[PDB]
RNA sequence: GGUGAAAUUCUUGGAUUUAUUGAAGACUAACUACUGCGAAAGCAUUUGCCAAGGACGUUUUCAUUAAUCAAGAACGAAAGUUAGGGGAUCGAAGAUGAUCAGAUACCGUCGUAGUCUUAACCAUAAACUAUGCCGACUAGGGAUCGGGUGGUGUUUUUUUAAUGACCCACUCGGCACCUUACGAGAAAUCAAAGUCUUUGGGUUCUGGGGGGAGUAUGGUCGCAAGGCUGAAACUUAAAGGAAUUG
């Protein structure tokens, strides 16, 4: 597992987690 | 652990070179990091300088010669068994022959 | 009013009779008041001057183009808009033109042009920002504005019109030999879509 | 005396190009490839190939008045191989060997002062 | 060059400034040289030439307009002309460069 | 059957005469017939021909002279100069590493209305006795160089139209004049001008052409 | 003080019409609402009147010139070209 | 054309190939180097202009004005974002052609974004010499770049003077190299990575087993992508570095 992938999957998952944040307010 | 004190190629001073691209495959290389060949070869051949002999006008007339600078990549060069991979102590020699 | 270009009034002599002649010329980028205008075909290369499409060089700026040798001007007329030179065929006089849209045409030599570009350039690039500001501008041009949708229309007043959804429900691209009362849409359209490949 | 021709060579891999010319190369006289004379599509650039090009040119050639060329070997050039193909070299002593004679060899492959990126990527080409 | 020659006559010796003061001092004959401004109106600088061409009067035109003018006079204001009345250490009257 | 050969007429190549024997070859091209005859087409030709071909001895073996055919007296092509530049590994043969190159060009007009393109290659030399192995130039010399081969090459030019400009081109005295005047800056090996390109043509003046077709 | 952070001129339109817009606005009218410098005159006393008319406060004088700047880029670059050619000619 | 081999694509509506003429945009080959400049990123056609800079020289001037630096700032490859212009080539997305069990990968032909520019944003790279800066001292040699110095030294300039090019001997500053291991290091190796248990020249930043994790949260910057700052719970006995033998 590429560690420049592990930050490619970190960021879509970041995306994702400020998403439905912003949504839950 | 380092494997060369120059690295992989000829900088000490400059922090970039230029690209240039290998004539094998294309591939952008650091210009000083590339693996330069100067491609010699007669304009003809080793036999049919004879056979271009008694067909031609103006006898003996130049018989010229072609030039061109070749660029390598690291992995073009090994695999066309260019640079022909050496051992620990002697690849710290820097001489053509 | 109605026109986003400003307008130059220019005096000219009359060569035949004791008065002033004063022309109404679309002013030019640069072309102040004061400035001395020159037309003719001699007349020298410098922006605002009149001179025919054969006297300029190739790669010549120009605006408010004669089409016809006399018609007192048709191409590129609107503001920032200019007209591309880009070569002569001096046998036969003609000159090979570039128009704003593109097009490529060719006219007389004979045909004359304002060396420069039309004044007010960039004035589209401005958002108008509300209705008011549209209302104001179609208010000294036309009634053409506002426009109701076709679909927002009954059967009766549109091809669009009616449905129980907004909605065209047949093609949009209508073809050049529809009658009048059916060119409503995209008329004779070659591609539809955004414009992209 | 001699008639003097362009010969005009141009080697590329996949495919030879044997195209004589008039002394001013406007003028075209009896270009035959290496392809034309063999169907394989893989020695279209051999030795042969181009072998039988040349040979098919200069019987082209004769009955027409050309008894002398001037040699322009050449490879693709620009931005690409720059070394001419196998079958180039070939097409030359096979030409002489029709009996055609030979004037001012030369190499007229083009090379640039390096522009317009050379197609491949910058990780280049590999299979 | 040709403003520090302007700039040591400011120092050294005596101009004046301006239009009315120069026509006035080409009107009485002691104004050895007028430099005009490059964006001065032909109007008046053809009636500058005019008055310098009856009081023979050598005339200068400087390549920038009443703002650069007035900087390589040192002011802070524009100078559509300057009439040198007197030459000060420099040689601006001798080469007319 | 079409065979276009049985349709060509084989008009034949003639030079200037500043120069020697002008029996270059034989062009082929068609009939005259109607429907888009062939004596105004040929006018548009350029040819490309060794200078050693016309001047016979080996030494000139590079700078092939391309010459620009003008009218057809009949069965006849009368060409005038075209351009100079030099064959290929001539420049290859020049250019080594371990030296610095110079090149210059002008744009230069002669007595003529012509207008035309010159270059100028400079390859500094090693002088004798020297144990330095590279002979590189000080970057200064280079513009040095480079600002006396422009005065060189636009003072021999402005007088000396083509009839002219060739019986120097040949004879080397450019060189001449170019070694004899950077000498003082840097020494160097390999002097030419490579390349003669022309821009411009003025009206035909078929007098002049005349003069060099005797 | 500084009465806006960023909204400037802009400030009139309230919160309504778009940041964006507002924004592409603001870069225009701040072009066509400025001061530019009279060519002829030397002073910065040219001001708009109407798109295209720019006009100096002294000496009287009216340019035709662009929308809202007194000269726009592809203009000088017009002029430039016109130029260059207008030598060349009389060359 | 293209390929290990093909397919797709074009072609007696003339392809490819040959010649003349142009246009557009991009780039600056060969010369080009264990060479130069720049704080770094970077910077390679020509000339002109503008401002700057290192070194060298000095028997010029001031006389501690300095070194390093939280906070605070300027610049910062490529990609990417907004709006124009430009849009030749190449080419994330996508189409298609193959091989393959499958291939939404490599290979092949196209081809939008981009690659180029302007005005703004971003502020990240294996941004590396993975080596902070300033200062002193410790070992031998050659080569080179720039400045300087001295030769009853060569080279044509007119036969030789000057000056330029070159040679020799010194010097300073610079990019570097070769040998050796005094000394150092776990070693690889290192003229610094030496002058450290015989431990102390000045100073800034950073690390405290591997993961969780550059995550969560908060603050701040950004239009956005994201940047900077930055945990804990919990989990684990290794992870890891250098070298030897197979
Ligand atoms: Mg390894
Ligand atoms: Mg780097
Ligand atoms: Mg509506
Ligand atoms: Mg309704
Ligand atoms: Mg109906
Ligand atoms: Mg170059
Ligand atoms: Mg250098
Ligand atoms: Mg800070
Ligand atoms: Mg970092
Ligand atoms: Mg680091
Ligand atoms: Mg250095
Ligand atoms: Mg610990
Ligand atoms: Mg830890």
């Amino acid at each position: 597992m590429r560690a420049k992938w592990r930050k490619k999957r970190t960021r879509r998952l970041k995306r994702k987690r400020r998403k439905v944040r912003a949504r839950s307010k | 652990p380092k494997k060369r004190a120059s690295n992989g190629r000829n900088k000490k001073g400059r922090g970039h070179v230029k690209p240039v691209r290998c004539v094998n495959c294309s591939k952008s290389i650091p210009k000083d990091k590339a693996i330069k060949r100067m491609a010699i070869r007669n304009i003809v051949e080793a036999a049919a300088v004879r056979d271009l002999s008694e067909a031609s006008v103006y006898p003996e007339y130049a018989l010229p010669k072609t030039y061109n600078k070749l660029h390598y990549c690291v992995s073009c060069a090994i695999h066309a068994r260019i640079v022909r991979v050496r051992s620990r102590e002697d690849r710290k020699n820097r001489a053509p022959p | 009013s109605g026109r986003g270009a400003p307008l130059a009034k220019v005096v000219f002599r009359d060569p035949y009779k004791y008065r002033l002649r004063e022309e109404i010329f679309i002013a030019n980028e640069g072309v102040h008041t004061g400035q001395f205008i020159y037309a003719g075909k001699k007349a020298s290369l410098n922006v605002g001057n009149v001179l025919p499409l054969g006297s300029v060089p190739e790669g010549t700026i120009v605006s408010n183009v004669e089409e016809k040798p006399g018609d007192r001007g048709a191409l590129a007329r609107a503001s920032g808009n200019y007209v591309i030179i880009i070569g002569h065929n001096p046998d036969e006089n003609k000159t090979r033109v570039r128009l704003p849209s593109g097009a490529k045409k060719v006219i007389s030599s004979d045909a004359r042009g304002v060396i420069g570009v039309i004044a007010g350039g960039g004035r589209v690039d401005k958002p108008l920002l509300k209705a008011g500001r549209a209302f104001h501008k179609y208010r000294l041009k036309r009634n053409s504005w506002p426009k109701t949708r076709g679909v927002a229309m009954n059967p009766v007043d549109h091809p669009h019109g009616g449905g129980n959804h907004q909605h065209i429900g047949k093609a949009s691209t209508i073809s050049r030999g529809a009658v009048s009362g059916q060119k409503a849409g995209l008329i004779a359209a070659r591609r539809t879509g955004l414009l992209r490949g | 005396s001699q008639v003097f021709g362009v010969a005009r060579i141009y080697a590329s891999f996949n495919d030879t190009f044997v195209h004589v010319t008039d002394l001013s190369g406007k003028e075209t006289i009896a270009r035959v490839t290496g392809g034309m004379k063999v169907k394989a599509d893989r020695d279209e650039s051999s030795p042969y190939a181009a072998m039988l090009a040349a040979q098919d040119v200069a019987a082209k050639c004769k009955e027409v008045g050309i008894t002398a060329v001037h040699v322009k070997i050449r490879a693709t050039g620009g931005t690409r191989t720059k070394t001419p193909g196998p079958g180039g070299q070939a097409a030359l002593r096979a030409l002489a060997r029709s009996g055609l004679r030979i004037g001012r060899i030369e190499d007229v492959t083009p090379v640039p002062s390096d522009s317009t990126r050379k197609k491949g990527g910058r990780r280049g080409r590999r299979l | 060059s040709i403003n520090q020659k302007l700039a040591l006559v400011i120092k050294s010796g005596k101009y004046t400034l301006g239009y009315k003061s120069t026509v006035k001092s080409l009107r009485q004959g002691k104004s050895k040289l007028i430099i005009i401004a490059a964006n001065t109106p032909v109007l008046r600088k053809s009636e500058l030439e005019y008055y310098a061409m009856l009081s023979k009067t050598k005339v200068y035109y400087f390549q920038g307009g009443n703002n650069e003018l007035g900087t390589a006079v040192g002011k802070l204001f524009r100078v559509g002309v300057v009439s040198i009345l007197e030459a000060g250490d420099s040689d601006i009257l001798t080469t007319l460069a | 059957v079409v065979d276009p050969f049985t349709r060509k007429e084989w008009f034949d190549i003639k030079a200037p005469s500043t120069f020697e024997n002008r029996n270059v070859g034989k062009t082929l091209v068609n009939k005259s017939t109607g429907l888009k005859s062939a004596s105004d087409a040929l006018k548009g030709r350029v040819v490309e021909v060794c200078l050693a071909d016309l001047q016979g001895s080996e030494d000139h073996s590079f700078r092939k002279i391309k010459l620009r055919v003008d009218e057809v007296q009949g069965k006849n092509l009368l060409t005038n100069f075209h351009g100079m530049d030099f064959t290929t590994d001539k420049l290859r043969s020049m250019v080594r590493k371990w030296q610095t190159l110079i090149e210059a060009n002008v744009t230069v007009k002669t007595s003529d209305d012509y207008v035309l393109r010159i270059f100028a290659i400079a390859f500094t030399r090693k002088q004798a006795n020297q144990v330095k192995r590279h002979s590189y130039a000080q970057s200064s010399h280079i513009r040095a160089i480079r600002k006396v081969i422009s005065e060189i090459l636009t003072k021999e030019v402005q007088g000396s139209t083509l009839a002219q400009l060739t019986s120097k081109l040949i004879p080397e005295v450019i060189n001449k004049e170019i070694e004899n005047a950077t000498k003082d800056i840097f020494p160097l090996q390999n002097i030419h001008v490579r390349k003669v390109k022309l821009l411009k043509q003025p009206k035909f003046d078929v007098g002049a052409l005349m003069a060099l077709h005797g | 003080a500084k009465r806006t952070k960023k909204v400037g001129i802009t400030g009139k339109y309230g919160v309504r019409y778009g940041s964006s817009l507002r924004r592409q606005v603001k870069k225009l009218e701040i072009q066509q609402h400025a001061r530019y410098d009279c060519s002829f005159c030397g002073k910065k006393t040219v001001k708009r009147g109407a798109a295209g008319i720019w006009t100096c406060s002294c000496c009287k004088k009216t340019v035709a010139g662009g929308a809202y700047t007194v000269s726009t880029a592809a203009a000088a670059t017009v002029r430039s070209t016109i130029r260059r050619l207008r030598e060349m000619v009389e060359a």
